[PDB]
């Protein structure tokens, strides 16, 4: 039944009487449930040291994971330059799963075509279809650019991109001049972030390999960002925003803030912004290359190092202070340019805010989720917090990486109590936020998930989670935040902060049983 | 516009293509002429997509796993291939259920081979045994394991059909392989087909030698119901108001044994055609049962629906179906009289899969408002001669529309509103154009009884008639 | 008991079984409190509309109330001008109460002086108190200016701000040509707003008022910008930059934010930023004068009109989309400068938020309070988008406010449900809250009172604060936000519908009960 | 620094005010020498601020009002004048307590006349008489109403006592008038001891000829214990371990009832003395009750006035002080082990009100922590009196500190940590100096007792020791 008045949708519409009538008599009838003792008994069974330890034992089965493949973060690289196509060579399966997911998290159009590689192209190859999918995209949707990718399907095929490019150019499907830059990106290496390598690199490659010979580094008096498989606009933003206040001369190298951030105002505009194809021609001459996490770009690293002949710093992703400041530093040295009153004001700020917040934020406990670069300056940004990471996990680190954040916490009192998981899918992090409970989980949505089991143990085992991070789904606009420079960490801050305060609110608001701590002053 | 206008920019926007793809394109895109009523004759459907020309069509292992197994609640569904496909699809779909997430169901799970280089080069059946133990040990109360396979399954030459057989000999368990590679087929329809036919063959007649379930003669099961925001209980209730007795419900907030339990039953209502057309002719060829369409998108096709199904037994579950009507008689009409106003005249572009484009035509007649344009990702020729008569005359219809060509027929048509999924929402929202998710429902629902159709006239209201959208020209030009 | 390894604070540690037991032996044995059966009969009875009749029929009693006194908006109002003290006559318990208040909002240094007028000068007047504060004020923390405003105290007994500042001059106490603007601040007119309006116009007549004859309007080719009593720092800076964006030569008068947010860099700057007395003397210069909250700058509006000849445009609170749009369009049209790109752009940016979360917002219900400009504007925005305002108090509103927020309410389908409430407390919005129950509020910290309230009388009635307005106490660095612009159009909208999800993630995460529509994409 | 050197810096100080601001100043300012005693000697106190210099000091509606009056959880206060005066006081402070907020308890909910220029001009006395009705109709569990007067009450010539007696009467309430008007006295310190008056004159002989109260031998009453964060009760469990009745707490989680039983007690242990001795030394006249101060904060503090109570007994209550001492000893030890290794040798200044700025250096001194400067804002003579033997030699000592002072002070000797009001709180924050709310507790808590002395330590330590203090300069300056 509905009142006209008051519309139910799914909830509480199901929670009325005769629905909760139907569903128990489907369930008593024909669902052949196990009773809800047992139910009960192996939920607590699944909270306990001795399932975390046979969790901890999987080799072949992965739950949950917090990675995904490679195609996607190619696409979102592609997406970074200016009126190009992100173009994956393969199944079109892919290609709507990507759009589909870049959807959800940017709540804006996000375009990519496929060449649709059906069942015959599994024995003969997608020859056909690139030249067919070149020409198509080319005369369709008028891009300047075609940068292409690969499916798991074409990887494990073998098609020869090159080959096929190349061919396509000769036989006239799309003109020899048009920029075709390409990239393996096998889904089963590594995640999405080293997609997003690969396809830089390629693009790199494509308009920098054969024109090396009159490049002299440092001639356009720039530096070179590439930011590397990023999320938030803010991020792109708070650096280009950081280094104009500096008079830096700088090249975003793979900048999609535009095209991820159009306006609404009658027409829709598939293509916006983007790093041109002059700057990446012009990369080379810059004075250096910076990359902004360094633990997803190495192979654009060894590009830019044996090919544009930049040394790259050792820097940290800049997240926090201590790695905003080694940047501002870094990027000071390299261009000349002094650091101006308004960042040492903006770091003052976020020093003041620290000292504002301390006492809260000291000796809280946190799981956290995300990407190697990411995970690792959230790690650092805690720890110059007094907060307590316990279970840091990337489930695409690898041992180095693992390495350089052990050696992170190492450097800190705060990091005591810290285990750094690689290759541990989310599954594995709720067994640790059951064993060894946190105070609070940083990752993406689908600690949501995590956050429901614990709340069904008990409400004084719930783990509350904090989204930072890739995909979010159930928050709105949240791919707008920053979460690098003093911007990023002060936003990051005030996240932490009300986050325990409102965690804090919720457990006293409890009327002549804990209301006696339910303080108007915090 | 009149079906010459319709034609001309039909031609007008397939003039920017390439030869080839332009007669390819040109055999997708029709003016309906109720008339005549051949898809033999105007519009091509269930054909491989152009390459590059940004088809929303998916792959067979989302028609499959995405679709028909995957809601299934009891079993857990093993993503076999590289971790993509898996995480891509965790929880996109809203097949509402009902239990124990990680303990007796497992829906919005992603369990995942993970593949990696050497699983590729070396196989991955160890590394799937492997995985159905782990399985069984962190997860015993699971009812059963299905093996989807995703694009690198069927091309390096895995065998999980004897791996399924071995494992659940050994285990007592029911381990159904599915060889829903995402490179077979065209689309999600071959999904569908596949995850129909490992159905048939691994699940299905579980029970063909057992005779101790008590049967009544009222006993029907709902085929193609996915339980999208509630959808299958918002209709089971109306059919548990009639007398009948859903002993199955497939596959939304399904269990594997109420599907071993459909073919006792004594009806087969089936609502998603495309996907489940395949199981509903075979229950019909080896148990007998007859199976009918059904539709229950809005009061009017509601009622007809229900009447229809009673008229399959006794006067008295015809009783039932007029008192049930006559009970829900004045909510819809309070829906009718509230909305009906306010959407009166608004016309609507519908692009979906396989049924919603055509099924959901009569709510939004009920509302007043009126389809100009409707079309299908994979829907086969069958699906447009059931949409012929469903959609009126002169109006345009859409096979597997590329991006350019949904905006330009947008461009020119303008419609009031557009009923699409996710890869189009953001797209027409900046176009300013009003835009209704018709595959999650915008997260809201259920649309289907009569509860149901209160909350897509609420939803298609608030949508339509929203401030927001007189103000995305700014002031000063 | 305590152990060493978890200490616990207050909550929970009065939890404890030994506390428990002796909180319950002294309530038994020497509170004499009343049976918890009444309590709970009374508590249900404040809950109902009987109740609420009672409650709304008062006269004399205040109960919680919404707003605060005079002086404190003088105070405010006196921060934003450079190097300036201010200076309130009357008794020191003010001035230590008005410091602890924005203390606790702003999390930064309040500096403000008081002459510490006792009982004696309860009989004489407080001329030896100013003569001898002035001379100590300006000797100890030498400002460049000092601001005086006036307790309740010395406004009963009636000082003479001006004479007793012109005999401090006369006999020595401070130099002829030092800058002291005074204003009566009777906090039993008005409230802290009135402060600020009284303030301000104070602090132009004396740096204006004797200078006219020179003054040519528009000979600066500037536009001043008069913010009124705002706690929102993001709001100066936001019109400042939208200003700066335009091209459009801007003064804004008592601007407080730079010493609202001085670095911690390990030195106190009692003093940072300001309007100079420069700006202040030039302001008739200007082309126009813009209110920004022109509900309580009404003294000022008459003064510029006055005096200054400027034709104040009448503009609503740039809050909102429309509101934001004819602010610019205004100041187009003023400075003769052409609204630029980068502002059409970031309007469009709104707009697609609010496409993007228009399903989620739809129809919510709120209970909001505030200061009249504020509400109003949260009211005008809401009503944008597609939210139903229902409660609407401002207990420092009049009933000319109440007539123009009616007509807004009148002008939108979305307001036919809202009623408009001035001289009204918080304890009558609590009623309201109980009887006619809304999704949300939207108000200051005191509001989470509220909530708990509604929480007590069950989760399904309980009514979820929205932070958003002055002052708020148990939040960190909300202060920081901004509501003004489409930038703070976008940042309330965030919030809003953040809030919602957050509330329906809540009222979803109970397993195998609310959980099938606990989604992971909203 | 040596005493020659405090001296000197004084005077540096003292250097920029005017002459007569100088001569005040000085007379405010000592070096501490424990060789001798008395404050006429020293420092003179409780007299009134110069004006301008940025002082500290409250009002004595703060003192009244915001101090003794406000914890007391089932009266209803009415703050009688403008709305400020309520506004700005409204759970300002963390008088805990336990109860139904605006049913039987109403701590943190603020009541005000809320005058306005009528009543300015007409008086207020209708008014106050119309709002007691009010109050009556609209809390009726209310057990007694208090009018604390705001600045404009004394000086419009209105007569709350008249109304207070004919409301009282009227209505068989008490209704305790409080003459606490800001402009009255110097600081908070008059507001004090005019609610102590007011308790004196109004509730506290309510049950002289009651003699139905059952009392022991081990009757105790805590006076001047506000349970800041819960102090009170941190306090009382202790001296219920003792053996102990705690008949009255005064007044943080008070009852009117437990004041009205405070008489019937054998011992009141006064623990702040400066805002309760009126009321104790007017119990020992009266009744004939001794009353002695003890002090909770840190373990040799509390285990001294533990002991110094229990010996006010018999033999029982001193076993069970020896019993409570040794059940505490490892925690507080522990307690030690933990955080003095990490705060030893510290320097703390602190500038707090009344009672604190000499209560809490044993606590400190427990922690190895040294405190090399201390004042206060409103204290008397005697109270510096106590203080000269709790201080170390050649130590600060500063009384109605402006905030040039005090800031100048901090520039000189560089503590490691100050402990003040929330005043001072962020200008020191500022200056790179870990600071600590010693009136609130930072919102923590509480710090009586040995739980409060955990609590104590873990706060003064994760500030202290707090890795922000290192970030404050630039890497590039
Ligand atoms: S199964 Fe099919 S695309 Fe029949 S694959 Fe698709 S939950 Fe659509 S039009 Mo998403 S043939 Fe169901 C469908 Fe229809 S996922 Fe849902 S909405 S009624
Ligand atoms: S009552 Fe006094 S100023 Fe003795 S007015 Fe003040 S809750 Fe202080 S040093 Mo705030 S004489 Fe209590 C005090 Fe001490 S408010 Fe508290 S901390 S022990
Ligand atoms: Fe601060
Ligand atoms: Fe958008």
């Amino acid at each position: 039944s509905q009142q006209v008045d008051k519309i139910k949708a799914s909830y509480p519409l199901f929670l009325d009487q005769d629905y909760k009538d139907m569903l128990a008599k489907k369930r008593d009838g024909f669902e052949e449930k196990y009773p809800q003792d047992k139910i009960d008994e192996v939920f607590q069974w699944t909270t306990t040291k001795e399932y975390q330890e046979l969790n901890f034992q999987r080799e072949a089965l992965t739950v949950n994971p917090a990675k995904a493949c490679q195609p996607l973060g190619a696409v979102l690289c592609a997406l970074g330059f200016e009126k190009t196509m992100p173009y994956v060579h393969g199944s079109q399966g892919c290609v709507a799963y990507f759009r589909s997911y870049f959807n959800r998290h940017f709540r804006e159009p996000v375009s990519c075509v496929s060449d649709s590689m059906t069942e015959d192209a599994a024995v003969f190859g997608g020859q056909q279809n690139m030249k067919d999918g070149l020409q198509n995209c080319k005369a369709t949707y008028k891009p300047d650019m075609i940068a292409v990718s690969t499916t798991c399907m074409a990887e494990v095929i073998g098609d020869d991109l090159n080959a096929f490019i190349n061919n396509s150019k000769k036989e006239g499907f799309i003109p020899d001049e048009f920029p075709v830059p390409f990239a393996h990106t096998p889904s089963f290496v590594g995640s999405h972030v080293t997609g997003w390598d690969n396809m830089f690199e390629g693009i790199a490659r494509y308009f920098t390999l054969k024109s090396m010979d009159d490049k002299v580094v440092g001639s356009n008096k720039k530096i070179n960002i590439v930011p590397g498989f990023e999320t938030y606009l803010g991020n792109f933003r708070v650096i280009k925003r950081m280094l104009s206040e500096m008079g830096v001369g700088y090249s975003l190298l793979s900048d999609p803030e535009e095209v991820l951030d159009t306006p609404a105002d009658g027409q829709f505009r598939m293509y916006a912004g983007g790093t041109t194809q002059e700057e990446m021609k012009d990369a080379p001459n810059a004075l250096n290359t910076v990359l902004l996490q360094p633990w997803h770009l190495e192979k654009t690293k060894k590009f830019v190092e044996g090919t544009w002949k930049h040394e790259v710093p050792k820097l940290n992703i800049p997240m926090g202070l201590d790695w905003t400041d080694e940047f501002l530093m870094k990027v000071s040295e390299i261009s000349g340019q002094p650091i101006p009153a308004s960042l040492t004001k903006e770091r003052g700020r976020l020093v003041d805010m620290m000292t504002d917040s301390h006492t809260w934020l000291h000796g809280k406990r946190f799981a956290l989720w995300g990407d190697p670069d990411f995970v690792m300056g959230l790690v650092k940004f805690l720890l110059e917090l007094g907060c307590e990471p316990v279970h840091i996990l990337c489930h695409n680190g690898n041992k180095r990486w693992k390495k350089a954040v052990d050696a992170i916490l190492a450097a800190s009192p705060y990091g005591k109590n810290a285990t750094v998981y690689i290759g541990k899918d989310l599954w594995h992090l709720r067994s640790l936020v059951f064993t060894d409970k946190p105070d609070f989980m940083i990752g993406n949505s689908y600690g949501k998930f995590i956050q429901r089991d614990t709340l069904h143990k008990g409400k004084e085992f719930e783990v509350p989670l904090i989204r930072i991070g890739f995909p979010i789904f159930d928050r709105h606009h949240l791919h707008r935040s920053t979460t690098l420079g003093y911007e990023g960490a002060m936003q990051i801050l005030t996240t932490l902060v009300n986050s325990i305060l409102e965690r804090l609110d919720e457990e006293t608001r409890g009327m002549q049983a804990t209301d006696y701590n339910h303080d108007l002053v915090r | 516009m009149s079906r010459e206008e319709v034609e001309s920019l039909i031609q007008e926007v397939l003039e920017v293509y390439p030869e080839k793809a332009r007669k390819d394109r040109n055999k997708h895109l029709a003016v309906n002429d109720p008339a005549v009523t051949q898809s033999k004759k105007c519009i091509i459907s269930n054909k491989k997509s152009q390459p590059g020309l940004m088809t929303i069509r998916g792959c067979a292992y989302a028609g499959s796993k995405g679709v028909v197994w995957g809601p299934i609640k009891d079993m857990i569904h093993i993503s076999h291939g590289p971790v993509g496909c898996g995480q891509y699809s965790r929880a996109g779909r809203r097949n509402y259920y009902i239990g124990t997430t990680g303990v007796n169901a497992f829906v919005t799970m992603n369990f995942t081979s993970d593949f990696q280089e050497k699983d590729i080069v070396f196989g991955g059946d160890k590394k799937l045994a492997k995985l159905i133990d782990e399985v069984e040990t962190l997860f015993p109360l699971n009812k059963g394991i299905s093996v989807q396979s995703e694009c690198p399954i069927g091309l390096i030459g895995d065998d999980i059909e004897s791996v399924s057989k071995v494992k659940g000999a050994e285990l007592s368990k029911t381990i159904v392989p599915v060889r829903c590679e995402g490179f077979r087929g065209v689309s999600q329809s071959l999904g569908h087909h596949i995850a129909n036919d490992a159905v048939r063959d691994w699940v299905l007649g579980k029970r063909d030698e057992d005779t101790t379930f008590a049967s009544t003669p009222y006993d029907v099961a709902i085929i193609g119901d996915y339980n999208i925001g509630g959808d299958a209980w918002s209709s089971r209730i109306l059919l548990e108001e009639m007398g009948l007795r859903c002993v199955a419900q497939w596959s939304g907030d399904g269990s594997i044994s109420e599907i071993e339990l459909t073919p006792k039953v004594k009806l087969n209502l089936v609502h998603c055609y495309r996907s489940m057309n395949y199981i509903s002719r075979h229950m019909e060829e080896k148990y007998g049962i007859p199976w009918m369409e059904y539709n229950f998108f809005g009061p009017t096709k509601t009622i007809e629906s229900l009447r229809a199904i009673a008229a399959k037994f006794d006067e008295s579950i015809q009783k039932k179906c007029e008192e049930v009507i006559a009970k829900y008689k004045p909510e819809w009409e309070a829906v009718v009289a509230k909305y009906r106003p306010r959407l009166e005249g608004k016309r609507v572009m519908l692009y979906i899969g396989g049924l919603r484009p055509r099924h959901v035509i009569g709510a939004y007649e009920d509302l007043g408002m009126e389809v100009v344009g409707t079309g299908y990702e994979f829907a086969h020729n069958d699906d447009y001669d059931r949409t012929m008569k469903e959609m009126g005359d002169s109006t345009l219809l859409y096979d597997d529309v590329t991006g350019y060509e949904f905006e330009e027929f947008v461009k020119r048509i303008k419609p009031d509103l557009i009923g699409s999924g996710i890869k189009e929402k953001f797209i027409f929202q900046k176009m300013g154009i009003p835009f209704r998710e018709m595959h999650s429902w915008d997260y809201s629902g259920p649309y289907h009884g009569f509860d149901g159709f209160a909350i897509f006239a609420r939803d298609m209201d608030m949508t339509l008639n929203n401030p927001c959208w007189k103000k995305l020209q700014a002031p000063w030009e």
